[PDB]
């Protein structure tokens, strides 16, 4: 173990040799042997003799002096990943220079969470899928129509970790508790899990799968519906694109799993949304177009977004054709007063089932339900109690013991939803570097009307800026800007560009007054779509997603596979498609570090503390014991070697150090 | 190799490993089984897969769960399971649950373990097979002393046995006291 | 402003001891034993909001004084538990800057006005004003970050257990 | 090198078996790899085995299960030079 091989006399370390009755068997044990050797810290020449000894000439026992050189595949070497070693570089790394956005800190002593006992062989109660399983999206739609009580949706796997989390929480965590989510919670309408912003971030800042993710779900609630939010217009992307993409990704994401899709425009015009609600209908799933909701209908101050208006176009979704109308709430301005109005009002206006999303910045998010539900809404959105409140949505737990001698009614064992909080309590822990948001009623948002992820999101940007000093001014400029192009539905992408510019009025100290950015150009172009009031002040004129020609799915898939190191799955393509720069820089970090998704969270976002030993499970039954022992000193470029045991078997890796 | 194509290593330590050995020499996918207080017994690391096994049980308990292990080896894809020696290597109950699932198991067949369980049935086995014996009690020696009686008959030294030793007179009594405990 | 503390549940009859009728009973006692106001006294946050909607409408009916709340937002129902007594007709609800409202304290004030804001009843409160006051506070409570271990989301535990 | 041993499980570390065309050849073989080994962290049997292997009964091939028992010496065990590790107590020592 110890010794240092020197350059002066020969190379040779040992001599293996080995017997049998007969040569084929010797052989055999040879290639075991050869294989069975672990020698680190230098290169060696066993891989060219298994090469030799695997020839199938050598096992022949006929050969010649002319037989290496005549024959080169046995300089071809096998390209091996040790994931073991690619998985001690990044706990290493993160070890020494810290998670990317996060202060360095010690990784802490985070209490187990607490996981619910299922009984052996218990349950797998049926669910809701079932019922869109055997008699389609109508057959659903019916069944919802015939509950007296009020229908849940839990939005804790998204928008709850997205609102609160920055959709930071990870595969690995949400995996864990999905098993007792089919036990205890079967009587959902649906989870809400897959979607928003979750795609990109699991590429972009988690180095995870969302596909895998949705599968390895799919799997575990058979039972329940899953529902996901689509931006009709461009999917999840960033950008618009064409329409064969729009249609392919929905076509796939029905296939892996996806029952619901929520999906709306930002400015609320049916037009953009068209092409994506189709490929639903044609997916033979269900539609749920949603009315996201703006102003004050029970203040008529304001003409343009009335309660005729919100009626009328829920006509108009009706006649394009949606299974189900939801209300996206996406700032937490639907007033309760305003909930008991509209449900009542949209409930004489149209035949079909009501789902209603609001977000409880205000602090009154179950009031505003339980006007909903006093007028007979179908379905809503909560989240468990750990993960409600603020910028999320309600609680569950809290709605069921608010409703729970009234007239009407939600079914959930209350005493089950506290036990999957439970977990949810103790892993939120993991994310308090992410856990950011405010923890009290912030009423100031009905002056503003921006969405809680907006509010965070461009603090940042002055904080960035550095007018954090001046952040009230911006606040304020923010509400003229969406006064200037009238009164428009502020919501991602919409609402970014109101805030670009905002930003940019305050910065050059201009007034509305005074004033006679490439996001504000493509506004006013109408690459994000038709404003309704369709404001004055080169012509978009039309859905930019229908204007734009495709490409070829198969050119593509193959610059890809010249791009990625092998032939992509279908899935892949598509992702690429749409986040093609981060897709490129996923696939890179995952060839250096192999697939991290597996790593328990703190490890993750923390690394190792000194002479602490983790297990990691690679694939079922893999499991990599590791110990970190010390860290080595910095040498003269910075790097510096880490001291580890994998598997009990010390090892040794380079991390070169940032900032000493 | 024909119908194995992978085994489990229902074992530890260095007979675990002798096997792994046989089963790489013959292109056989490998799985092993590690206790709690054996997480780092590297004859987990030699194998192609491994599991834990016995769950909050004793430490030497943790091997002898048969039923577990069957579930480790049906999750597996094992096509046989090798109890080495010691532990299951000849415990019938898991000889045949082996057989109920299908699992091949790499031994006799169970009758062969039953008849050889105790020492008694298989010297029975003996003189079935007609070869020679040491002289004895025709069956187990169910009398405390009744020992004496055959002592006196036989020889003036005796040995005692289970499924320590004698000269005769009043060692019989030390003898069995301890002799029936320690079994 | 004699007030009652509430304890169990009036909706869920399993436990008769604190029923209905003893409220209304021991309300009756209080007036007698005179008291210009009639508070009740939440102090775990217990009054579910469908149980809040019987009782003041109840006690309206059982006595002629005015009504007075106070409840703890433990429960995440705090808000909707006032709408309730709003609704039946109660005189006077506690409730506290936005930025000291939630968890185990009282919902907040500008929240509220803005919850009842076009309902059949209101309350008069200049909602800009209440949320200047706040901004004082937001600011000031960081000085106390070091008394600040309340837990900041519905902990709906509390029913079981009921402490305060 | 890295392992511990456990109480839990048995005590054993390594089987080493030596062959030779001649019985009187392999007993030389295992002296010399009995000797050669070095395990240090732990207390072993070795020296035991070499007391046993180096007996001349042993190497008479001629022995009963009462062999051991019978013979006492195979009990008493020369003492065991560590000159290296006192060497490093003095140097040690001295040094802080």
């Amino acid at each position: 173990q110890g010794t240092v091989v020197t350059p002066f006399y020969d190379s040779l370390l040992v001599k293996l040799c080995t017997w049998g009755m007969t040569f084929e068997q010797a052989t055999r044990k040879m290639r075991r042997n050869l294989i069975e050797f672990r020698i680190r810290g230098v290169k060696t020449n066993i891989p060219f003799l298994l090469n030799v000894v695997r020839h199938p000439d050598f096992a022949s026992g006929n050969y010649n002096t002319s037989f290496i050189d005549t024959t080169p595949e046995l300089f071809k070497f096998p390209h091996i990943r040790d994931r073991g070693t690619k998985t001690l570089r990044y706990i290493g790394n993160v070890t020494v220079n810290g998670f990317p956005g996060i202060k360095h800190r010690d990784k802490p002593v985070y209490a187990e969470p607490r996981l619910p006992k299922i009984p052996y062989g218990s349950q797998i109660s049926p669910g809701t899928k079932q019922i869109l399983d055997a008699k389609g999206p109508e057959g659903v739609v019916d069944w919802v129509k015939k509950q007296e009580e009020v229908l849940l949706t839990d939005t804790t796997l998204r928008d709850a970790h997205q609102s609160l989390l920055a959709t930071r929480v990870r595969s690995k965590d949400i995996f864990q508790i999905a098993d007792a989510m089919a036990h205890l919670l079967p009587n959902m309408f649906s989870f809400e899990m897959w979607g928003g912003a979750t795609f990109d971030v699991a590429y972009r800042f988690l180095n995870e799968d969302p596909w895998v993710r949705l599968e390895t779900l799919r799997k575990q609630i058979p039972n329940v519906m899953f529902q996901m939010l689509l931006r009709g217009a461009n999917a999840v992307g960033y950008k618009n694109y064409p329409d064969n993409v729009i249609r392919e990704f929905v076509k796939q994401s029905a296939q892996s799993g996806v029952d619901v899709f929520r999906v709306f425009d930002s400015l609320n015009w049916i037009k953009g949304m068209e092409v994506s609600i189709d490929a639903v209908r044609e997916a033979g799933k269900i539609v749920e177009a949603a009315i996201c909701y703006t102003g004050d209908i029970d203040d008529d101050t304001r003409t343009k977004y009335t309660i005729d208006y919100y009626k009328d176009m829920a006509k108009e979704l009706v006649a394009q054709g949606t299974h189900i109308l939801g209300i996206k709430d996406m700032a937490g301005l639907l007033k309760p007063q305003a909930a008991y109005r509209l449900i009542g009002e949209l409930k004489d206006t149209v035949d079909v089932p009501i789902h209603l999303h609001t977000h409880d910045t205000s602090g009154n998010g179950i009031y505003t339900y339980a006007a909903a539900v006093s007028a007979g809404v179908d379905i809503v959105d909560v989240a468990s109690s750990a993960m409600s409140g603020a910028t999320s949505q309600p609680s569950m737990t809290g709605l069921y013991y608010g409703l729970v001698n009234g007239n009407r009614q939600t079914n959930l064992d209350a005493q089950n939803s506290q036990i999957i909080n439970h977990y949810w309590e103790d892993v939120r822990h993991y994310y308090k570097d992410f856990d950011n948001a405010l923890n009290s009623p912030q009423t100031e948002v009905y002056i503003h009307e921006m969405p809680g992820g907006q509010y965070t999101n461009l603090q940042q940007q002055a904080i960035a800026v550095g007018l954090g000093d001046r952040w009230d001014e911006v606040k304020e400029m923010y509400t003229v800007v969406n006064q200037m192009f009238g009164d428009i539905v502020k919501v991602t992408p919409s609402s970014k560009v109101v805030g670009d510019l905002a930003l940019f009025m305050v910065q050059n100290e201009l007034s509305e007054e005074d004033v006679y950015p490439d996001s504000v150009i493509e506004f006013f172009m109408g690459e994000i779509g038709q404003p309704y009031g369709g404001f004055p002040e080169t012509p978009l004129t039309d859905r930019p997603g229908a204007l734009m020609e495709p490409v070829n799915f198969v050119e593509v898939k193959a610059e890809l596979k010249e791009k990625m190191g092998y032939e992509p799955t279908e899935k892949d393509v598509i992702s690429y498609i749409l986040y093609p720069k981060v897709f490129l820089d996923y696939q890179e970090m995952i060839n250096k570090y192999g697939d991290v998704t597996v790593l328990d969270t703190p490890t993750f976002y923390k690394g190792m503390r000194l002479g602490e030993t983790i297990e990691v499970e690679l694939e079922k039954g893999k499991i990599l014991l590791i110990k970190l022992n010390s860290i080595g000193e910095p040498i003269a470029d910075g790097t510096r070697v880490i001291y580890f045991e994998l598997n009990g078997q010390p090892r040794e890796i380079n991390i070169q150090d940032m900032n000493v | 190799m024909n119908r194995i194509k992978k085994v489990l290593v229902a074992n530890r330590g260095e007979i675990a490993i002798r096997v792994m050995r046989a089963c790489t020499e013959l292109k056989i996918k490998t799985v092993a089984i590690y206790s709690q207080e054996d997480t780092g017994s590297f004859h987990r690391y030699k194998s192609d897969e491994a599991y834990l096994v016995g769950a909050g049980k004793k430490p030497i308990d943790a091997y002898l769960d048969i039923e577990n292990i069957i579930e480790i080896a049906k999750e597996s894809g094992a096509d046989a399971i090798h109890p080495g020696y010691g532990f299951l290597s000849e415990n019938i109950e898991f000889a045949r649950r082996c057989e109920q699932e299908g699992i091949i198991f790499v031994g006799p067949k169970s009758k062969h373990l039953d008849m050889f369980g105790d020492k008694i049935k298989a010297k029975e086995q003996a003189l079935l097979a007609d070869i020679p014996v040491i002289p004895g009690s025709n069956g187990p020696v169910a009398g405390i002393k009744e020992v004496e009686e055959f002592g006196e008959k036989n020889g003036y030294p005796l040995m005692i046995k289970a499924s320590r030793v004698v000269e005769s007179k009043e060692h019989v009594k030390e003898s069995f006291e301890r002799a029936s405990s320690e079994a």
